[PDB]
RNA sequence: ACCUCGAUGUCGGCUCGUCGCAUCCUGGGGCUGAAGAAGGUCCCAAGGGUUGGGCUGUUCGCCCAUUAAAGCGGCACGCGAGCUGGGUUCAGAACGUCGUGAGACAGUUCGGUCUCUAUCCGCCACGGGCGCAGGAGGCUUGAGGGGGGCUCUUCCUAGUACGAGAGGACCGGAAGGGACGCACCUCUGGUUUCCCAGCUGUCCCUCCAGGGGCAUAAGCUGGGUAGCCAUGUGCGGAAGGGAUAACCGCUGAAAGCAUCUAAGCGGGAAGCCCGCCCCAAGAUGAGGCCUCCCACGGCGUCAAGCCGGUAAGGACCCGGGAAGACGACCCGGUGGAUGGGCCGGGGGUGUAAGCGCCGCGAGGCGUUGAGCCGACCGGUCCCAAUCGUCCGAGGUCU
């Protein structure tokens, strides 16, 4: 039991409007030079590799 | 732009070159202009070097000189408009860049730290003077 | 630079060899004093029988520092101590000899009589 | 505030240059590297540098490239088997690669770090 | 009120008579003339000036219509300086001769978040005695129900830097019409490579 | 004694100021038992400033050394969700005094736990949405606001005015200081966490040599670039313009004289306002300028918009920064030097390892100012910003 202290049991509005601020930016992707996958700028997409950098997973 | 540096230089107009070399560990001396109350003097101000800021340009050395029984040392710039003669006398073994410790522990102990380093002594005592007859002829 | 409480040493055969600080003789809310500056020392220290003895209260000036010495012809200048010569309201030292190097500083300031029995200026 | 110069740390000063010692080592042993991004953006300095004293000939070079790897048999093949692949190339001996995903209860980016070929 | 465009490159310094002048030193040659301000059209008398050439690697912006509607090459950045109607040319320092005083403007060096000591020199609190957690807090604001709030104006801890700095009354030591460079006694603002801009001083 | 018996914690100190003026200093003016300076007295005026210590809990006060002065007062005797427990009127203990007592004292002494989580207002800073009658880039004006304003000493005029000497000026001009404020790294001076070297003990690599770990969260020590700062540097207060306060006049009547006021005019303070510096168009009054972009595919049967691809531009992503808590601001994205690597310059540490010579030796000497290298200043596509995604106008009315 301490030393600031909430006064008034903050409203509805009150605790929401603070919360605009929070919802999620989408994440954002590119397609791949080869594959037809969706994949992160300047990244190495989970099932292909590149042309100058391995990844090649398998079966 | 790529120059930001050069532009320095390029004021470095007032760059002298007739400065003998020397380095930390050693003793010299330097001439000096004072305004002497009504006129000027060479004030001829002969010491240990202590320690060595080097900038190119605006380099700095510090001289320490023991004086009446009493302590002193001296800062002096490289490049000075202020230095007419300067010419060493004895030369000394390094160990160690700066020297703070010349400070507390002044005495004959740096007779003994100092130490002849003979070697610049046969390098200065070369050009000095087999270097004159490359001269006279 | 000197500020109160500070034991400077005594470079005069005024008598002293060994005086603190109290107030800096250059204005009303001053801070330190290098070389070529006025303080209101207390003789803390001194020979017997001088010309002024312990527990006084002088006035002397300063002529060395710990501190360096930015001279604006660029050079600096720098000693082992902290040293003052005792004076008086007439600012002619009191003593009949200095001892120690004194910085060119003090002629400039009208100083005339220290700098020429000086040893050495510097 | 800092940052004036430049440098990326965490954790502290003995861990962060052993780190930097230990990666080497799991580097040369492989190749293909999987670290952290920031991890491996200082990653690449620490190992060229050691990379570029190897390519040079000279006993020194070892001792100082012994100075972080205390394991000859990790060094003799880098000698020997890595700097030769690397001669006639004014530097450059490590890539980098942003990696995609992102492990579990972490949160935290990935990346790879292989020895350019 | 005279006006020309600079960039810092640092400072040293020259000697003069016999002494050493801390200096520092300034490209601001190549300024050309861009777009003036009538005081029929525009309101009052100012000239814009470019400075640092860069080619056109981004500049689509309507700026490149900007330079053509006065035959400028491109610059990297292009400011105004009032009460300056000169030759519509190219403005140099060697206006400048060595002995005029000048008034500087550049950018602050930005310190960051800042402490309210740092930021306005305050005194903190004691090393010791007490508390231990007030070695660099402000240590009070106000009063108590009177007036009740707290001052506007108040010195509180925030963001030092990174603002608009003006020096003044600067002397010339030299002036090279060679490289096209500019030097005064030495303080001033901003990093050594940055916003800069210098004009003469207010005075008489 | 109306307020607070579910805390009004009752004196100062540390920082942080703010206001008041009945003014401490500086400024302006009158009378003076005002020769001169100096002084006293009062009229106007907060602009700025009002030191550091000794003594005890002290604010109060006496003192020290200065000083242009070392002003008084309000803000809960300003300020414990900022600090301070120092005392004060807890529980312990002892001295004095009252009762034979248990205890008591507006007497004394020693010791004696001050609550990390700021909900709302307030404030210092920084952002997202929106708006600014189409959209975007860049550059500016200044309604409005804020900040600083201090002050001594010396000198020429001239030891002239004045006074019998001593003393000793007004107006003007010049130079030097003290503090305070804004910025800076060139020098001075600090740091710089592994940049360089030396040293011990131990444990390892590999026995010698050489090298690594640990002894901090550096093992210790000596030096230190960049960067950040003060003790160091540069600059500032101001000059100048107008209207005023106290005061001083000119013209002149009411009131055939007089009068600064009742019509009217001038001089007049560091004080008022411009000038100086900084923010600033959220200045719903939302500005001004230059430039670049340009219709409707279809629904909404008339409407304000809608479900989609664009322009100029922007964001996203990245590499980054003397920018920065995120965010924001700025540079660069293969036409590029943004980061890392590498080269060289600066610099830092100061003769690397090896070999050889010398010494029974710890060690020294030549290769050697060698070896190593973080930022600084530039260079070089070697690695990495490759590839691309997303947003976004289609111009109301008399
Ligand atoms: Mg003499
Ligand atoms: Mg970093
Ligand atoms: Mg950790
Ligand atoms: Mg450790
Ligand atoms: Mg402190
Ligand atoms: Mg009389
Ligand atoms: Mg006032
Ligand atoms: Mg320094
Ligand atoms: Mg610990
Ligand atoms: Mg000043």
């Amino acid at each position: 039991a301490k030393h600031p202290v909430p006064k008034k049991k903050t409203s509805k509005a009150r605790r929401d409007a603070r919360r605009s601020h929070h919802a999620l930016t989408p994440p954002t992707l590119v397609p791949c030079p080869e594959c037809k996958a969706m994949k992160p700028p300047h990244t190495v997409c989970p099932e292909c590799g590149y042309y100058a950098g391995r990844k090649v997973l398998e079966v | 732009m790529n120059r930001g540096a050069l532009i320095k230089l390029v004021e470095s107009r007032y760059v002298r070159t007739d400065l003998p070399e020397f380095r930390p560990g050693d003793t010299v001396r330097v001439s000096y202009k004072v305004k002497e109350g009504n006129r000027t003097r060479i004030q001829d101000f002969e010491g240990i070097v202590i320690r060595i800021r080097r900038n190119g340009f605006n380099t700095t050395f510090t001289v320490r000189k023991v004086s009446y029984g009493v302590g002193v040392e001296r800062i002096f710039p490289l490049h000075s408009p202020l230095i007419q003669k300067i010419d060493i006398v004895q030369r000394g073994r390094a160990r160690r860049a700066k020297l703070y410790f010349i400070r507390n522990l002044s005495d004959r102990e740096i007779r003994r730290k100092l130490r002849a380093d003979r070697k610049r002594i046969d390098k200065d005592r070369a050009a000095e003077r087999a270097a004159k007859e490359e001269v006279q002829k | 630079m000197i500020q109160p409480q500070t034991y400077l040493e005594v470079a005069d055969n005024t008598g002293a060899r060994k005086i603190m600080c109290i107030r800096v003789l250059k204005g009303s809310n001053a801070k330190y004093a290098t070389v070529g500056d006025v303080i209101v020392a207390s003789v803390k220290e001194a020979i017997p029988r001088g010309a002024v003895k312990e527990g006084d209260v002088v006035k002397a000036v300063v002529v060395r520092t710990k501190k360096e010495v930015k001279r604006p012809d660029g050079s600096a200048i720098r000693f082992d101590d902290n040293a003052a010569v005792i004076i008086n309201n007439q600012l002619e030292p009191r003593g009949t000899r200095v001892f120690g190097p004194v910085a060119r500083e003090l002629r400039e300031k009208g100083f005339m009589k220290i700098v020429s029995l000086a040893p050495e200026v510097l | 505030r800092h940052l004036k110069s430049g440098r990326k740390l965490n954790r502290h000063s003995s861990h962060r240059l052993a780190l930097y010692r230990n990666q080497a080592k799991s580097l040369l042993t492989h190749g293909r590297i999987t670290t952290t991004v920031p991890k491996a953006k200082e990653l690449r300095g620490f190992v060229d540098h050691l990379i570029h004293l190897a390519k040079r000939g000279d006993l020194h070079a070892r001792r100082l490239v012994l100075r972080d790897l205390q394991d000859v048999k990790l060094v003799r093949k880098l000698f020997d088997e890595i700097a030769p692949r690397y001669r006639d190339r004014q530097g450059g001996y490590t890539r980098v690669l942003k990696l995609a995903e992102r492990r579990r209860g972490d949160g935290a980016p990935l990346a790879l770090v292989e020895l350019v070929e | 009120m005279k006006g020309i465009l600079g960039v810092k490159v640092g400072m040293t310094r020259i000697f003069r008579d016999d002494r050493a002048v801390p200096v520092t030193v300034i490209l601001a040659g190549p300024c050309p003339v861009v777009q003036r301000r009538t005081p029929e059209k525009d309101g009052y008398t100012a000239v814009q000036l470019g400075f640092l050439p860069q080619n056109p690697k981004r500049v689509n912006r309507p700026l490149k219509g900007h330079f053509a509607k006065a035959g400028v090459e491109p610059v990297r950045i292009l400011r105004e300086i009032r009460d300056f109607n000169p030759e519509g040319d190219t403005v140099t320092v060697e206006i400048f001769k060595p002995g005029e005083r000048v008034d500087v403007t550049g950018t602050s060096k930005g310190r960051g978040f800042a402490g309210v000591m740092k930021r306005w020199n305050f005194a903190g609190g004691p090393d010791s005695h007490g508390a231990h957690k007030i070695h660099r807090h402000p240590g009070s604001i106000g009063n108590r129900k009177t007036p009740g709030r707290v001052y506007k104006g108040k010195k509180m801890a925030g963001h030092y830097g990174a603002e608009r700095v003006t020096v003044m009354n600067l002397e010339v030591v030299d002036v090279i019409p060679e490289e096209n460079l500019l030097l005064v006694k030495g303080a001033v603002p901003g990093p050594n490579g940055g916003l800069v801009i210098v004009r003469e001083t207010k005075k008489a």
